[PDB]
């Protein structure tokens, strides 16, 4: 192929520039986001039965759906939480390889036959089957700095005004609102109502009958009669538009002829649907919407297209409304791709350079800058077939991959001018007696490197989706460069290389140059003879290999593994929990001390505050809250003290103080829908039908025992809540029937006294907004108001709540959760920072076999994904080392040889491993594809010793010691070329902090320490383990 | 509504000696009331804590509070079955005739489940039998309503 | 898959058609072979398990969990679960002027959870202290309970 | 019964409020008469699977 | 693949299993599809000592 | 026409301006892919060229 190659070269030109072109399609099409879909895909069902408890919501709605979502295809979870606000949420979990929108009709199929044995109530309001990705795009705020607005106007004006503008945009996918679309509610004041004999029931009645619309025909409809000349519809009474016109429906009238209306009675406004939710920039009472990506697109463009859409409505609504960007992750992607290739492009530099210090030829230099964005492009191209995407991971895959894609060139060019310069011959006869040497050493390189990344991918579930970009990005870009190496760079050496003349070794004139050969020249001669009195000694330096294989071992161990770094994405969180029973007023004094303390102390980092209170995570409460603050960009935050791992330490040290509540501030983790922390997801399930009170016993009981290990349990916590008073209404059967009281009127009066009904719609502008009844807040907050409702019998006098009912308190559970229709309650923790997962599992599953009767246990989240697999990765590299050692076998011809190559393995490993312990990284996954990449390369610099030595013993037959000494000789110099392009072109990212530091880092730090070590070991150790193999065979 | 009941309250539901004795040391108030107007004493007749509950009443705690609403924890205890309990808050001084805002004595409310053998220990101490509720129901009508027998002959 | 989507497509044309003594019983559409996979028996060895027993433990703690497994589209009951049954009679029904609609009525009127409310909702008033939720009813839960119906 | 604005106002314009996002879809186009019947017709592009 | 499943679902319930409770399999065509391929898996590695 | 009122084509008229708008991009990308395979069977840049 190669030969072909040198007599034929724009051949080759013409693939380099297809490959080239190829790409191109690919740098403009290729959707650019942040991490890919690699969560399990899940749905999540969603109902609001209005005015209930959690019990309610279990009973009527969560088990029905959860009995009747069977035959559902590839379904792992269905895990439930039901709330004492009336949302339950129903969160399925599919495999890894599943359609989500095949899942996703299945699920709203087997609901759409579910659906009438829900109530009247919760039809109406409807239900809500969508993906779960948690995967805010970015989120955009809506203010009025006048102040005249409220949180229910500002989440009108975006619903029928903007909401339906951005969603015409490109790449918007579903977009969510906070706040709530205006809504007429009618507050009752039940004083009123019994001066003129009324309840909360025919009124209803009177608002279902003076707004429903209804249908009356045609005029000249046919059949007709012979001789009419005219159809036109007919139009009865129909829908009311203002709220005036509601003031005008009439409820009774007296016998003074009196007509009685709404006005006179009850209190109508345009509010919200539900005022649960209380959103607030900077305590400016504000709103906004949230926008999520659709699949297949541009991040980047997509938020420079809404940053547009939004501007283009700028002027045309009101004076005083302003628009911010709270929450946005597009500043970050842009560094974090950009960061990038400013290290591809600075790393092509360097490696042009540094072959201009040892080559000292431009001629010889140009030949990889043109090698490499060849091979890039066509990688994209090739990533672009697949349907994959531009990422944080696939762009590291190819960062680092460039050690290798350099590589596959520089052994091709300084072979070639090493042979010009040693025997004077031509480039073409050169090249072509060079590729005498080495077409097969590639292809050989380029088995063993598919056979070291193939495997990665077919690794567990979650993991999988990352290993397997990072692996298909670089056996993409290998298998690229190993053509380059053999279709393109050959040509390139035989057409844009110079003659040069027999005793051209380089000895250099007045510079850099000269000084630089000659020391060249005597370093090599001195590392040869080194080299020769090591073979000499065998034992010393192969009982070493024992010593540094036992510290690589040992340091495998002290590494704490981990997932992903966490990471400056611009943004952070706060979460507040109070006491149970707690309110809506205490819950936003606290989060305006959180404001204050963020706005005043830390203004200079801190850009804005979007508190929401009633939105926090595991739990939709009045109790708790939530607060997502945004910082300035990172030029504007210098240091290590204005970063987020220690605002997150000093904002939780400060509100530590905060009395009566729990608060928590922390970081976004990296794959946002993910779990972090390396915890585990533990929970009890009750297989006796036992009830939640001996279940919430059980977990008691064994959270107080597994705080009895704290050397590997650290905060085993309850993700749930502790049951909070509620108050017990018992209706007498008896007596109501005594005076003649109709039970669904009892029921009717209260629920929509205090849980509001959706009665029916109107119209406003051309929409349809929602009618609610509800009372004053006045008049049911405390007991002993309930006496104030007199409900109406038939024979007309009208009666109180006290003759029929009686009173108490009850702790009955805010929340109850499921996993997999049993009732069940999750437990989370991690292990100590020493001890390892399985070990907390295993202990946590034997402090589990000793609960009562009926109770189990199960795992769900990460951990579910971890007992279906584990021992994937030691069989895939075992296998992974059988392909190695019979593509080497089949390379050399011989079954003992690869065993040298193959014991170079632990010497670039323990290189990072010393690294990352020096700089406190943990086992991510950017450090085993460092490891991997530097495995992959040092095999690649020891092949081609042992080739060149074998050649020289069956070709010249030269000897054993001279052909090894001989080879060393030559592979010093490219050896050195590529250790060292590779370690300063990764430099920046060992420095770079700021945005991507966690990642750069974590990548740089262990690829550094590889290399130094298979470099200055690998040149000493691959020729011991070539003797002692030709001898001991 | 000080620090020191707040923290009582929290673990006299979740059923720790340990910080409740020390709580105690430093002269908290074992008179606390939450939002709704329960003392540690409810919470402990409630969850079914003793060597709680006869701690609570030696370092001077309510017997015969009341709650928002007039439910002493003898109406808690006499309704799930705590026996041990009860036969320890009616040594303290705890008025087994007692009355909530709606007019129901313990016996209406342990008649209700079938806890038979805390009827035969309220009685012993005076319970009232021919007692009504603001709907003139005695305990003999709600264990009849309830269909038992041995609550049956328990009243005569 | 997209045959049994374009099958379901075509019932919700149909659904509303149906009583609501049908729709209350569960419609089902499910892709199947015709022959049973296999058969899944359970006993009791001792005794005191009739029958009855036996199917509703199956139906209840052990059918659920296995139509949701991959790879079963239909599961077929040998048996049923509970279900308070109430038989009726006649000769004590005319002797009260009663008539089974009204014990349907009764039933269905306080075998039933409502939708109370929320004491301290929302929007509530400046000084409120207090959240609680609110509960008038329940479902009866045992036999004891659904005697008392009045 | 109802007129051909009552529909865009509940019918139509609470359907195209939601089917914006689809994949691959190239224009669509909505009619609403007068006896109340709507129809909303969404063309994609080629090579998409119906 | 199914079978196998519900064997292991089924194996998750008999712990819980109240006192006297047991499952047996009067039906199943799985047990003769994994041996009408190991009596030709044997027979093919006879097939090649022969 | 006035403002606040725009045009757009659809039906086969869309797909007239599409093909109108891909033809120039089409017999370019089939003319730089003759010019390279001919380059390639002769290893020359002249022969393309005439």
């Amino acid at each position: 192929m190669p030969n072909f190659f040198i007599d034929r070269p724009i051949f080759a030109w013409v693939i380099a520039i297809i490959i080239m072109l190829a790409g191109g399609l690919a740098i403009l099409k290729l959707p650019v986001a942040q991490y890919p879909t690699i969560a399990p895909p899940a749905v999540t069902i969603s109902a609001s039965y209005p005015g209930a408890d959690a019990k309610t919501v279990q009973d009527t709605v969560t088990q029905v759906i959860e009995q009747n979502m069977n035959g559902i295809d590839n379904l792992m979870y269905m895990s439930s939480n039901s709330d004492s606000t009336g949302t339950v949420q129903i969160t399925l979990t599919f495999e890894s390889g599943t359609d989500a929108d095949i899942a996703q009709v299945q699920v709203q199929n087997k609901l759409q036959l579910a659906m009438p044995l829900l109530p009247q109530e919760v039809q109406q309001q409807g239900v809500s089957v969508e993906k779960s990705s948690s995967s805010f795009l970015m989120v955009v705020g809506v203010i009025n700095t006048d102040g005249t607005m409220t949180q229910e106007d500002i989440s009108d004006y975006v619903a029928a005004n903007m909401k339906d503008a951005i969603s015409r945009t490109s790449g918007v996918g579903d977009v969510q609102l906070f706040g709530s679309q205006y809504a007429m509610r009618i507050w009752m004041n039940p004083n009123e109502l019994n001066k003129f004999q009324l309840t909360p029931v025919d009124v209803i009645t009177a608002i279902k009958a003076q707004n429903a619309q209804v249908a009356a025909g045609q005029l000249g409809g046919t059949p007709p009669v012979k001789g009419q000349q005219l159809n036109a519809s007919i139009i009865a009474q129909t829908r009311l538009t203002s709220t005036e016109e509601f003031g005008k429906i009439l409820l009774k009238v007296n016998q003074d002829g009196s007509r009685v209306l709404l006005r006179d009675v009850a209190k109508i406004e345009l509010g919200g649907e539900n005022y649960d939710i209380i959103a607030e920039f900077n305590g400016q009472p504000a709103s906004g919407l949230g926008i999520k990506l659709a699949t297949g697109a541009n991040a980047l463009d997509t938020a420079a297209a809404i940053r547009a859409e939004l501007a283009k409505m700028e002027p045309f609504f009101p004076s005083g409304l302003k628009i911010v960007y709270p929450y946005d992750t597009t500043p970050f992607v842009k560094i974090s791709i950009h960061e990038v290739v400013k290290t591809l492009v600075e790393a092509i530099i360097l490696v042009f350079l540094v072959m201009y210090l040892f080559l000292q030829n431009f001629r010889a230099t140009l030949i990889p800058t043109i090698a490499v964005p060849v091979v890039l492009l066509g990688t994209f191209a090739v990533l672009a077939a697949f349907g994959f995407s531009i990422n944080t991971l696939t762009m590291f895959g190819m960062v680092l991959a460039i050690g290798l894609l350099v590589d596959d060139a520089i052994v091709v060019v300084e072979n070639v001018e090493r042979v010009m310069a040693e025997e004077g011959l031509p480039p073409k006869e050169a090249t072509r007696k060079s590729m005498g040497q080495i077409q097969g050493a590639l292809v050989g390189i380029a088995m063993v490197l598919s056979a070291v990344f193939v495997p990665m991918a077919f690794f567990g579930g979650s993991t999988g989706a990352i290993y397997r970009q990072f692996s298909i990005t670089i056996v993409s870009a290998m298998a690229l460069s190993v053509l380059v190496a053999l279709i393109l760079t050959p040509a390139l050496c035989a057409t844009m290389l110079k003659p040069i003349a027999k005793g051209d070794h380089g000895e250099g004139k007045k510079g850099f140059f000269g000084w630089f050969n000659r020391m060249f020249e005597k370093s090599t001669h001195h590392y040869t003879d080194s080299v020769g009195g090591i073979l000499r000694s065998t034992g010393r330096y192969l009982v070493l290999y024992l010593i540094i294989v036992v510290g690589m071992a040992y340091l495998f161990v002290r590494l704490p593994s981990s997932f992903l770094p966490d990471e400056d994405q611009g943004v952070f969180m706060t979460m507040v929990q109070l006491p149970a029973g707690a309110t809506q007023e205490r819950t936003q004094k606290v989060l305006n001390e959180v404001t204050h303390y963020y706005l005043t102390k830390e203004k200079n980092n801190v850009e804005s505050v979007f508190a929401v209170n009633g939105f926090g995570f595991a739990g939709r409460g009045q109790n708790t809250g939530i607060a997502f603050v945004s910082l300035k960009d990172w030029a504007d935050r210098p240091g290590e003290e204005n970063k987020v791992e220690a605002i997150t330490m000093r904002a939780t040290r400060a509100f530590s103080q905060i009395k009566d509540a729990m608060v928590f501030a922390f970081n976004l983790p990296a794959i946002v829908e993910l779990g972090t922390a390396t915890g585990f997801d533990f929970e009890l399930i009750d297989q006796a039908g036992l009830g939640h009170e001996k279940l919430t016993q059980a977990r008691n009981q064994l959270l107080a025992e597994a705080a009895k290990h704290p050397d590997m349990l650290t905060s085993v916590r309850p993700n749930g809540l502790e049951d909070t008073p509620q108050f017990k209404i018992d209706i007498d059967q008896e007596k109501a029937q005594a005076l003649g009281v109709s039970i669904n009127d009892i029921n009717t009066t209260l629920g929509a006294a205090w849980g509001g009904s959706y009665v029916n719609d109107f119209i406003d502008r051309g929409r349809v907004k929602k009618v609610y009844v509800m009372s004053e807040a006045k008049y049911r907050m405390l007991p002993d108001d309930i006496g104030d409702w007199y409900v109406r019998a038939a024979d007309g006098q009208m009666v109180p709540f006290s003759a029929f009912s009686s009173s108490r308190w009850e702790y009955g559970s805010p929340r109850l959760e499921r996993y997999n229709g049993l009732p069940s309650m999750e437990i989370l923790g991690q292990a100590a920072p020493g001890k390892s997962t399985g070990e907390a599992m295993e202990l946590m599953e034997q402090l589990a076999s000793k609960l009562p009767t009926g109770v189990g246990y199960d795992w769900t989240g990460m951990s579910y994904q971890e007992r279906l697999s584990g021992n994937q990765a030691p069989s895939l590299y075992a296998i992974s080392l059988i392909v190695v050692f019979l593509c080497l076998a089949a390379l050399y011809e011989s079954w003992s040889i690869p065993f040298s190559v193959m014991l170079v393995v632990p010497l670039g490993v323990i290189g990072a491993l010393l690294a990352a312990t020096f700089r406190g990284l943990t086992n991510d996954v950017y450090f085993q594809v460092g490891l991997l990449t530097t495995i992959g390369l040092s095999a690649k610099n020891a092949i081609l010793i042992v080739e060149f030595a074998k050649d020289l013993m069956d070709k010249e037959g030269k000897g054993l010691i001279e052909a090894t000494l001989d080879a060393v000789r030559m592979r010093l110099r490219p050896i050195l070329m590529t250790s060292l392009a590779f370690i300063l072109g990764v430099m920046p990212l060992v420095i770079s902090t700021g945005a991507g530091s966690g990642a750069q880092n974590a990548v740089g730090t262990g690829v550094m320490g590889g290399m130094v070590t298979a470099t200055v070991l690998a040149i000493f150790f691959v020729p011991v383990f070539f003797v002692v193999v030709r001898r001991r065979f | 509504g000080s620090d020191l009941g707040k923290k009582l309250l929290e673990a006299a539901r979740a059923g720790r000696d340990d910080e409740v004795r020390i709580l105690m040391a430093n002269g908290a108030d074992v008179n606390a009331a939450d939002v709704v107007g329960w003392t540690p004493l409810h919470l402990a007749a409630y969850w079914g804590h003793l060597e709680i509950v006869e701690v609570l009443l030696k370092n001077g705690a309510d017997v015969n509070a009341y709650d928002t609403l007039g439910s002493t924890p003898l109406h808690l205890a006499a309704h799930f079955g705590h026996l041990e309990i009860v036969e320890v808050l009616l040594k303290n001084g705890a008025d087994v005739n007692a009355k909530d805002d709606n007019g129901i004595t313990p016996l209406h409310l342990a008649a209700n489940r079938g806890h038979l053998e805390i009827v035969e220990v309220l009685l012993k101490y005076g319970a009232d039998v021919n007692a009504q509720d603001k709907f003139g129901k005695t305990a003999f009508d709600i264990s009849i309503n309830n269909g038992n027998e041995d609550l049956a002959e328990i009243l005569q």
